[PDB]
């Protein structure tokens, strides 16, 4: 949703910035 | 970069990769000692990699330089990604040559309809375009009406939209901090969007032309 375009690894949504979610591939988007 | 093409090697010689274990954001060289990027790309120490075309291969053109200072805009707001611009001072000056050249700061704001180039090593959403080789995309600046209509009430004076409302061509994760260059001047820094290359969701960019006073005073403050 508002999601900065930085490449960031994640497991769960809370690892991401703003309204980005952790997408299946292990990265925020 | 989604919907773009592989850049001619070193055609964007101001482009840098910010690396802390892997590429995570881009940036632009604006003189021998300083790089402009996005404030949400902040890390206290980053390695800046210049003269890159394929980031996973040593080509002989590269300069890897550690930051000595990383300075976010004082008014950056993480909640809504406002005033998303940052300066990075290199611990030693870059050697300027055929592969590494600075980009000029803007003399004025570019009007809607100006055609610009954005570049980066981010997600291409394609099995054909390799994100390890620098990608290039030509995008027009959109009017504030179009920009605010796509993201109602979310667009501040420090932001502009650029791209295609039909979708298909856009910047994407891994491109943050990189350049939007229009007629030889850095007009934007890749910042945020909803998804990538979605219809009605163009990319939003930090508007460099309103930060010239902070950028040029900070590049000589210390
Ligand atoms: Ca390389």
């Amino acid at each position: 949703r508002v999601c900065p375009r930085i490449l960031m690894e994640c497991k769960k949504d809370s690892d991401c910035l703003a309204e980005c979610v952790c997408l299946e591939h292990g990265y925020c988007g | 970069i989604v919907g773009g093409y592989e850049c001619k090697p070193y055609s964007q010689p101001h482009q840098v990769s910010l690396n802390s274990g892997y590429h995570f954001c881009g940036g632009s060289l604006v003189n021998e000692n300083w790089v402009v990027s996005a404030a949400h790309c902040y890390k206290s120490r980053v390695e800046v990699r210049l003269g890159e075309h394929n980031i996973k291969v040593t080509e002989g053109s590269e300069q890897f330089i550690s930051s000595s200072r990383v300075i976010r805009h004082p008014n950056y707001s993480s909640y809504n990604i406002d005033n998303d611009i940052m300066l990075i001072k290199l611990s030693k000056p870059a050697t300027l040559n055929t592969y590494v050249q600075p980009v000029a700061l803007p003399t004025s704001c570019a009007p809607a309809g100006t055609m610009c180039t954005v570049s980066g090593w981010g997600n291409t959403m394609s099995s054909t375009a390799d994100s390890n080789k620098l990608q290039c995309l030509n995008i027009p600046i959109l009017s504030y009406s179009d920009c605010n209509n796509s993201y109602p009430g979310m667009i501040t004076n420090a932001m502009f939209c650029a791209g295609y409302l039909e979708g298909g061509k856009d910047s994407c994760q891994g491109d943050s901090g990189g350049p939007v260059v229009c007629n030889g001047e850095l007009q934007g820094v890749v910042s945020w969007g909803y998804g990538c290359a979605e219809p009605g969701n163009p990319g939003v960019y930090a508007k460099v032309c309103i930060f010239n006073d902070w950028l040029t005073s900070t590049m000589a403050s210390y």
